[PDB]
């Protein structure tokens, strides 16, 4: 809607808010990020794991949980070659929607944005959606 | 045409280092980088010799034409070693300081 | 004999629990050792990484 209404003052210029819809975009926003924070994490330790795995077979002694990340390297590096990309629209997408929702007030807030990204290289999502309410 | 052959071997192999040798003489085999700083021989089972280094080169050839072997060359950023697969025995192991690229 | 053998099982489930939590200390060390092995691979070596 904020997209909407600078648009279409523009064209003229040629020629209400529910107070849980953000809670409602950012539970939405949470898998895509928690997703994107996993990859991160696993790919980071997939070639550590690799070359453990070269030796002693992986008989006895490798953790279940990065037993896990062992047979699923593959599709994880492969994914991890695009997240970069979804991270960055999903970062442009957060800020976009924190300085519109309190745009509509009749705010300017385009200088809290580096405490948001420090909040979101964190990613606590209470906090998250407390810097949102707060401030 | 048609593969004359085809097998699927479980180490991952470094792209550029790779070579085909006689290490017995008179019986072809592979010889190929891996992770870890690996070097693995197909004699047609997959032998490992460790390197324990992260290898940048490998060829195989004839050194000592006295003989009929082929020998491993396996070069490092830092290193330089001919091997006698065969006979597991240093033809000689340089140390470079240039590097092997 | 039968508020005495359930200070037997009590024994019993604490020897078991013992056993099993030795075992996975089994593991937990040989992933250690492995993970330290590398390490002193890499410290061996004379090229940065």
């Amino acid at each position: 809607i904020s997209i909407l209404k600078d648009v279409l003052s523009k064209e003229a210029t040629k020629r209400e808010i529910n107070e849980v819809s953000v809670k409602h975009t950012l539970k939405l926003i949470h898998p895509k990020l928690e997703y994107q924070l996993l990859l991160a994490k696993k790919v980071q330790l997939i070639d550590a794991l690799k070359e453990l795995q070269v030796h002693e077979g992986n008989t006895n002694f490798l953790i279940p949980e990065y037993r896990c990340i062992l047979e699923e390297a593959d599709h994880l590096q492969e994914e991890y070659k695009k997240q970069p990309a979804h991270l960055e629209r999903l970062y442009g997408m957060i800020t976009d929607l924190f300085i519109d929702k309190f745009k509509f007030k009749g705010t300017n807030v385009k200088t809290k944005v580096p405490l948001l990204l420090e909040i979101l290289d964190s990613y606590d999502q209470n906090a998250l959606i407390a810097f949102f309410d707060a401030a | 045409l048609q593969p004359v052959f085809t097998l699927k071997l479980r180490h991952k192999i470094s792209p550029r280092m790779v070579a085909v040798g006689r290490y017995d003489g008179t019986h072809p085999c592979l010889a190929a980088a891996t992770q870890a700083g690996k070097v693995f021989i197909h004699n047609p089972d997959v032998s490992l010799l460790n390197i324990n280094q992260t290898v940048s080169c490998l060829t195989a050839g004839v050194l000592n034409p006295e003989l009929g072997y082929d020998a491993l060359l396996v070069g490092t950023q830092t290193n330089l070693l001919a091997y006698d697969v065969y006979n597991n025995s240093d033809l000689f192991y340089r140390e470079v300081a240039d590097g092997a690229s | 004999l039968e508020e005495y053998f359930e200070l037997i099982d009590h024994h019993f489930e604490l020897r078991i629990n013992g056993e099993k939590l030795e075992e996975l200390l089994s593991e937990r060390a040989v992933q250690f050792r492995a993970i330290q092995r590398r390490l002193l691979t890499r410290f061996k070596d004379k090229t940065p990484a």
